[PDB]
């Protein structure tokens, strides 16, 4: 006779929609971060700053050519992950 | 319509990786969407060159026909270059259905493109008469307003 199989559907597994992947880049250095999108970008900037060994006031993080305020987040700003942040030598 | 679809992919592809110094997006419309046929663009000058310094603004506008037609990049209008019309449509073959345009060329294919002509004109498209005999002719006087318009858009 047939076995009878008795089976129980798994959910997937659901996607945390928390947080995102960004690349900063100087033209000379393009470092990654993993940043919860509600958080502000500031800590982004320092560590950035900091790795390339200059001080903050000292360069302007642009986001598709507007730039960023220290205070504004990834979701505030729609920022995908894998998205781009350039920095440069602020004028 | 692929058109709007490809443009999704060149959004997609951009915004993950493009030159540096440089910048791309779609304008956004009244409802906050954005439009996939109209960028606002910007050209870094390249370092060494009298256009250094400056961030040109090109507009890129995709026809219904893309990309099959190519689409149409303009600097603002009086932007001074030997291959700059005065509407500000910039020459460049790739650009051209009748050239070296092809469906497969890239946003970045593009504005590299652009940024290549600043300082190397075409000789074979002179769309702007004075541009043209000063860069052929007056090289001290284009190079001087080359340097002022750099100073301008920096």
């Amino acid at each position: 006779d047939p076995l009878v199989p008795r089976g129980s559907e798994v959910k997937p597994e659901v996607k945390p929609e928390t947080h995102i992947n960004l690349k900063v880049s100087d033209g000379s250095s393009e470092i990654f971060f993993k940043i919860k999108k509600t958080t502000p970008l500031r800590r982004l900037m320092e560590a950035f700053a900091k790795r390339q060994g200059k001080e903050m006031d000292s360069l302007r993080f642009l986001y598709d050519g507007i730039r960023i305020q220290a205070d504004q987040t990834p979701e505030d700003l729609d920022m995908e992950d894998n998205d781009i942040i350039e920095a440069h030598r602020e004028q | 319509s692929l058109c709007l679809q490809r443009l999704q992919e060149e959004r997609k592809k951009w915004r993950k990786d493009h030159p540096f110094g440089f910048y791309a997006k779609p304008v956004k419309k009244a409802d906050g969407s954005m439009d996939l046929q109209k960028w606002e663009a910007g050209i870094p000058g390249k370092e060494g060159t009298n256009w250094a310094g400056g961030v040109y603004p090109i507009t890129v506008e995709y026809p219904n026909e893309y990309p099959s037609k190519p689409p149409k990049v303009k600097f603002p209008a009086g932007f001074y270059h030997p291959n700059v019309y005065p509407s500000g449509t910039i020459c460049l073959s790739i650009l051209n259905e009748d050239q070296d345009w092809r469906p497969a060329i890239t946003l970045k294919q593009i504005v590299l493109g652009v940024q290549d002509l600043l300082d190397s004109p075409n000789p074979n498209s002179p769309a702007q008469e004075p541009a043209w005999r000063s860069f052929s002719r007056n090289k001290a006087e284009y190079d001087k307003k080359v340097l002022l318009q750099a100073k301008q858009y920096s």
